[PDB]
RNA sequence: CCUGUCAAACUCCAAACUUACAGACGCUGUUUGACGCGGGGAUUCCGGUGCGCGGGGU
RNA sequence: AGUGCAAGAGCAAAAGAUGACUUGACAGUGUUCUUCCCAACGAGGAACGCUGACGCGAAAGCGUGGUCUAGCGAACCAAUU
RNA sequence: UUAGGCGGCCACAGCGGUGGGGUUGCCUCCCGUACCCAUCCCGAACACGGAAGAUAAGCCCACCAGCGUUCCAGGGAGUACUGGAGUGCGCGAGCCUCUGGGAAAUCCGGUUCGCCGCCACC
């Protein structure tokens, strides 16, 4: 399971490109989704390469993130233990971050917007010109990697 | 004519003579220097020029750097010296010129050029340990004719 | 062969024993082929259908097993080629079969040989396929009265192995008399 | 085992080449059956633009009619080494031509799963001396 | 292009390679293909006849019945359907 | 035998890639009716630039 | 190699050569593709059917001209069946 | 299939070579022209009739890799080329990094001297 992340906008990238991101639910900048790791979905991502940031996060960050920034199908409910409880298969917000990553189940099949409407990067990112292993922030992360950024998103 | 009108890789291959006429007689007199009946392999020294950029050398150039660079090696080892140099390239782009102003300017056939790859042995000389230095100075006096910058790299030789 | 160029003609072609050319126009009939194919001493009478991994034979019959019924006789005749092709007719009719098509293969078309003594017998036992009546030989040389006339200029036995001397045309009527008839192991 | 293999002649071309015939007369005396016309093909400037056009005459004789030719033909001719193909076929001289070969070439000549024969079964100019040799007459 | 004939710029798909050279297997020109079967188009250089334009090879139709011997294949050029006319020995089933 | 070079109108080879059909995932449609069909009204048929690949031309 | 003619392609128990027979280079009417990729547009073209009448072949079968892609022309008017 | 017929794939099956196999069996070569049929000339072939002989041919069986071909391992090569991205380098032709793919020649060692289907048959 991968956390995809919009760092680039729309404007003079190529169609197929944006309409990938849009079939993986994410439509704006700072847009993120979890997208889970199969051949289809890793062909999606590898396309996505040059627009995005993605790797896979750490528990701890996955639920910093989703009790901040997940919202339900519809509304402003905040997404927190209680809403989890009420509404999905998990008793807290860890239960769903697991089943997230173990690929168990969807957002949307909890009720649950495929995307997390991230704030923008506190101290900025590492530049949207460069891949990972030049000192950017586009492509691949490490666990770790990735958690800085999503972090930075809180 | 200047080089600067055929030196780049611009065109397409230019070379199906069954689709060409007139193309003009090459002025390079000849590719086998020195002492031809010798083997390569029976001489202790190999120094190639190498073409440091990818470009079209004309047919004009070829020539004028192989004489200058043979004649040399005449001079300093004799008209019979124990040496054999080697020009492994054949001009096989032919060249054109519209020499109406745009219009049906596809040009007329006036020469022929060598295409070599950076990297690429243009020459390639054979001597004795003794004879090296004057080999690399046929070679300083033949880079100096084509439009490349280049290497004299020597590929057999541990006597320094 | 010479090169990676080259080009090796067909198995079936290489060895001379299937012309393609032909093959093809048979087939464009649909229905299954009549395989006459003679030897010196032996003639075989199949019925051919199209598989996915080969043909398919229904039904067929060999001159060696025509003795099965009866025969004493020599079996690279043309009473012998009729008969043959009656019974792979009379055993195709039990399969089913219905019609067919005349493939003879690499032989000549030449008019009353065997081949076409192959046909009038399938043809006989109940199978329709298209024929043309007198491309066939005269119902006599079928029966084999031209052998028998052959022996008429004796001097010397025709025959080594005593069938008989003056041989007999008449062994043909019975043993076309015995398959003709309802009973008969197939 | 000698037996399927020792030689036999094929066939005996006799053989006019002219270039416009009178000719056939002679040929179907001399040999004993009927002769057969010869063309040619591709313009000639000795007066031979016609394509399809009456130019020689042959006949092949084969078993008793070639035998019989033979007994009165060779002893007509010197028989040298040279003569002889790489076959084992000679050609003396109006000219004969001789083809000889061993008791199994029907396997190459008939339509039904022919083969072209081994080199081992083909005879041999000096196979072919030796037979024809052992029959009236001298070799080189 | 110079011309504009069906012929045109076919100087590859329409020409075998050496070893493919001659006269064509009758097998697959006489192979049975059922309404709804999904057929391969691609021309066989060897066979004349029973061909489609060469702008077609490739496509993937459906065979809807047949004309004679030949079969009626439908296919989707771009966006418009078209109906084409092609015998067994320029088809090939999917899968 | 050896040794030195080439191909837009060469090919014993041969991609990346483009493309037909299908399944799967994704997205999407069945009150926002998609796909498609039929009808009314256009405008438009001087384009330009970047990048990639080009062809001509110093 | 040859296969009428550009070029590219097809073809070997043939699509080439030879020989013999023959006039399907036939009448009528379509389907489809092409012409005009996608995507509307005529004449023209081709592939593939059917009806009728034939040729050849033992027969399957082949023949809607020449192995494939060029060799073509509206309305009005005239002649013609 | 102790030798057969019809095929599919159409060289992994080609080219070349070695060894082995046939009493009433098979395939053949073989023997032979009264007939059916046949040769622009030849029972050569085609066609018909037939066994005195033979396993030398072919064919079937077993096997060899020198040539051609198929596939595989390692090497050449993640090189050549390349879809996506870059306020990366270069006067420039051009190159480089990241991401996703990825050859060809050739070397070397293996593989391949056909596989499969139906019918018939000591
Ligand atoms: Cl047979
Ligand atoms: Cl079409
Ligand atoms: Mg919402
Ligand atoms: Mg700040
Ligand atoms: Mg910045
Ligand atoms: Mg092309
Ligand atoms: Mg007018
Ligand atoms: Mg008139
Ligand atoms: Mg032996
Ligand atoms: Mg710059
Ligand atoms: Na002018
Ligand atoms: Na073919
Ligand atoms: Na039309
Ligand atoms: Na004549
Ligand atoms: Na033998
Ligand atoms: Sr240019
Ligand atoms: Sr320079
Ligand atoms: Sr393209
Ligand atoms: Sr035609
Ligand atoms: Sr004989
Ligand atoms: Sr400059
Ligand atoms: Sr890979």
């Amino acid at each position: 399971m991968h956390a995809l992340v919009q760092l680039r906008g729309e404007v003079n990238m190529h169609t197929d490109i944006q309409d990938t991101l849009e079939m993986l639910n994410i439509h704006h900048v700072n847009h993120c989704t979890l997208v889970p790791e199969t051949d289809a979905y890793r062909g999606m991502v590898a396309k996505v390469n040059d627009f995005v940031a993605f790797g896979e996060p750490s528990q701890e960050t996955l639920e910093t993130v989703l009790a901040t920034r997940a919202e339900p199908l519809e509304g402003d409910a905040d997404v927190d233990d209680e809403w989890v409880a009420e509404h999905t298969d998990y008793d807290d917000i860890s239960g769903l971050a697991f089943a997230l990553l173990s690929e168990e189940t969807t957002l949307r099949e909890q009720g649950l917007s495929p995307t997390l409407r991230l704030h923008p990067p506190r101290g900025g990112h590492d530049g949207v010109k460069h891949p990972v292993k030049e000192g950017g922030q586009l492509g691949k992360h490490d666990t770790e990697g990735i958690d800085d950024l999503l972090e930075a998103m809180r | 004519k200047p080089a600067s009108m055929y030196r780049d890789i611009d065109k397409p291959a230019y070379t199906r003579r069954e689709y060409i006429t007139g193309i003009p007689g090459s002025k390079i007199a000849q590719h086998k220097m020195g002492r031809k009946q010798k083997d390569a392999d029976d001489y202790p020294v190999q120094i190639s020029l190498i073409v440091e950029e990818t470009v079209q050398l004309r047919h004009g150039s070829l020539e004028a750097s192989r004489l200058s660079a043979n004649r040399h090696l005449i001079k300093e080892l004799g008209e019979e010296g124990d040496y054999k140099m080697t020009l492994r390239k054949f001009p096989h782009q032919v060249l054109r010129e519209n020499k109406d102003g745009m219009r049906a300017a596809f040009g007329k056939i006036v020469g022929t050029a060598a295409r070599v790859q950076a990297g690429e042995q243009l020459f390639t000389a054979y001597c004795n340990v003794e004879d090296a230095e004057h080999v690399k100075e046929a070679f300083r006096r033949a880079y100096n004719k084509i439009t490349p910058s280049c290497r004299i790299k020597v590929e057999r030789g541990e006597e320094l | 062969a010479t090169g990676p160029r080259y080009k090796v003609p067909m198995r079936r072609r290489r060895e001379a024993r299937t012309d393609y050319h032909q093959r093809l126009r048979l087939l464009k009939s649909g229905k299954p082929r009549l395989v006459a194919r003679k030897s010196n001493k032996h003639v075989r009478a199949q019925l051919v259908t199209l598989g996915p991994n080969g043909d398919d034979t229904l039904a067929s019959a060999h001159s060696s097993d025509l003795a099965e019924y009866g025969w004493e006789a020599p079996t690279g005749n043309m009473p012998s080629a009729y008969l043959t092709g009656l019974l792979a007719g009379l055993r195709a009719q039990e399969a089913g079969v219905e019609e067919a098509v005349l493939d003879i293969g690499l032989n000549s078309p030449t008019p009353g040989s065997k081949v076409f003594a192959i046909q009038e017998g399938a043809i006989d036992a109940g199978l329709d396929i298209p024929h043309n009546d007198d491309v066939l030989a005269d119902w006599q040389r079928t029966r084999g009265a031209h052998i028998a006339e052959y022996d008429e200029q004796l001097e010397e036995p025709l025959y080594s192995g005593d069938f008989d001397a003056a041989d007999l045309p008449e062994h043909f009527d019975e043993l076309r008399e015995t398959l003709l008839d309802g009973d008969i192991e197939l | 085992f000698h037996e399927m293999r020792e030689p036999r002649i094929e066939k005996v071309v006799v053989h006019m080449g002219i270039g416009h015939a009178n000719a056939e007369d002679i040929l179907g005396e001399i040999t004993g059956q009927m002769p057969v016309r010869t063309k040619a093909k591709r313009t000639v400037g000795e007066f031979d633009i016609r394509e399809g056009d009456p130019i020689g005459a042959k006949v092949t004789l084969r078993d008793e009619m070639a035998e019989e030719f033979l007994q009165t033909a060779l002893p007509l001719a010197e028989l040298a080494t040279s003569q002889f193909d790489d076959t084992g076929n000679f050609s003396f001289g109006l000219d004969v031509t001789v083809n000889l070969v061993r008791p199994g070439y029907r396997v190459a000549k008939r339509d039904k799963a022919s083969r072209s024969i081994p080199t081992k079964h083909r005879l041999n100019p000096a196979d072919a001396v030796a037979f024809i040799e052992s029959t009236y007459d001298v070799e080189v | 292009p110079s011309s504009n004939g069906p012929l045109e710029g076919t100087r590859g798909k329409l020409k075998n390679k050496p070893r493919d050279r001659g006269t064509s297997p009758p097998q697959r020109a006489v192979e049975e293909f059922d309404d709804g079967e999904k057929v391969h188009l691609k021309i066989d250089p060897s066979v004349p006849n029973g061909r489609f334009h060469p702008r077609f090879d490739g496509q993937t139709g459906t065979v809807e019945g047949k004309q004679g011997d030949a079969y009626k294949v439908d296919i989707v050029d771009g966006g418009k359907e078209k109906t084409i006319i092609v015998t067994a020995a320029h088809l090939r089933r999917q899968e």
